[PDB]
């Protein structure tokens, strides 16, 4: 089994920059008959299948921007992006395409860097359909911030709650390279009805003053 | 152009077997081989095997010998993978891909397979609308909370795709054997509530689709 070894495991840069990834095989991929190296690069964007960028180490598929360049020989291969763009956020895999069993590297994740950004925060009361179901979730959306680092503080009547809080970050955004995050505080209808003020507090290094968003159940 | 449509059971009971399908379109099925590929935990790509549709010739990864079995039906230009003796380690995404002179140059969209004795559960869909007395704002974020479903594959469409930008998909989290995800959209306030906004929640594993309209809390 040929062993594919990619490096670095992760790589962060700014739009416009150039990057470089290493792929190293344990045996040579050169087909001396064809005088070609059978190394293939693939790009997997979040939630999509892998897409072929380059085969034979250096041959781009139709419609692959020439910002992408594959090079190398034998056991040492590198994928080169000349001007990284926001859309290029993905995991890049190389693939032994020379000898059964075909084998993949573990992939190199290309993350993006832009200016620090402040999150736009929205709160949402439980829906009347979920109250009828006997649950009660209070949702807070923190949208389009940078960095991914962000703390959400939930408070019920000025008192701090940390029991039903679930958080979910998006993958980085392929247009503005920001992150969003969804914080959900889930209570029973019973407890939800016995309190009134519901607040989410977004502390992000983009400022020292938290962003706060609140509602009163009685007004909902 | 070239197109590969995969089909198959997304929920399969432990120790049973599932047969995945891959329908080829836009090229001569029999001019190429079909590879199958396991992606586990969204991370590691392992090659399963090869099938030549002319000769029914197959080359397996030894790891997958006996587990997987490749077949084709040239009549309908469809390849089949059958996994057997299903186990929790078999839970993953399975891709088919066309293998010719340019390695795997077109991939199916993947069949997510979940091995589990649990039964299928369609999601509750709860609208997330600014309530109480919130600032109208220059824009407005609406959301849907997709709760209590199993297995995980769900897709949320907003207004049949018309509002595809400014959409955030928040990855699902598993809690007490059920998944919950949410999905936010942000639109001009000139848009909502004057115009109807709907989230369409398709859960194929249960053959359920659920349209929830995002309704204002009071008159404007």
């Amino acid at each position: 089994d040929i062993v594919m070894t990619q490096s670095p495991s992760s790589l962060s840069v700014s739009a416009g920059e150039k990057v470089t990834m290493s792929c190293k095989s344990s045996q040579s991929l050169l087909n001396s008959g064809h005088q070609k190296n059978y190394l293939a690069w693939y790009q997997q964007k979040p939630g999509q299948p892998p897409k072929l960028l380059i085969s034979g180490a250096s041959t781009r598929e139709s419609g692959v921007p020439d910002r992408f360049t594959g090079s190398g020989s034998g056991t040492d291969f590198t994928l080169t992006i000349s001007s990284v763009q926001a859309e290029d956020l993905a995991v890049y895999y190389c693939q032994n395409d020379h000898r059964y069993p075909l084998t993949f590297g573990a992939g190199t994740k290309l993350e993006l860097k832009r200016a620090d950004a402040a999150p736009t925060v929205s709160i949402f009361p439980p829906s009347s359909e979920q109250l009828t179901s006997g649950g009660a979730s209070v949702v807070c959306f923190l949208n389009n911030f940078y960095p991914k680092d962000i703390n959400v503080k939930w408070k019920i009547d000025g008192s701090e709650r940390q029991n039903g809080v679930l958080n979910s970050w998006t993958d980085q955004d392929s247009k503005d390279s920001t992150y969003s995050m969804s914080s959900t505080l889930t209570l029973t209808k019973d407890e939800y009805e016995r309190h009134n003020s519901y607040t989410c507090e977004a502390t992000h290094k983009t400022s020292t003053s938290p962003i706060v968003k609140s509602f009163n159940r009685n007004e909902c | 152009e070239v197109q590969l449509q995969q089909f198959g059971a997304e929920l399969v009971k432990p120790g049973a077997s599932v047969k995945i399908s891959c329908k080829a379109s836009g090229y001569t099925f029999t001019d190429y081989n079909m590879d199958w590929v396991k992606q586990s935990h969204g991370k590691s790509l392992e090659w399963i095997g090869d099938i030549n549709p002319n000769y029914d010739s197959t080359v397996y990864n030894q790891k997958f010998k006996g587990k997987a079995t490749l077949t084709v039906d040239k009549s309908s230009s469809t390849a089949y993978m059958e996994l057997r003796s299903l186990t929790s380690e078999d839970t993953a995404i399975y891709y088919c891909a066309r293998d010719g002179a340019y390695a795997m140059d077109h991939w199916g969209q993947g069949t997510s397979v979940t091995v589990s004795s649990a039964k299928t559960t369609p999601p509750s869909v709860y609208p997330l609308a600014p309530g109480c007395g919130d600032t109208t704002g220059s824009s407005v974020t609406l959301g849907c909370l997709v709760k209590g479903y199993f297995p995980e594959s769900v897709t949320v469409t907003w207004n049949s795709g018309s509002l595809s930008s400014s959409v955030h998909t928040f990855p699902a989290l598993l809690q007490s054997g059920l998944y919950t995800m949410s999905s936010s959209v942000t639109v001009p306030s000139s848009t909502w509530p004057s115009q109807t906004v709907t989230c369409s929640v398709a859960h194929p594993a249960s053959s359920t689709t659920v349209d929830k309209k995002l309704e204002p809390s009071g008159p404007i």
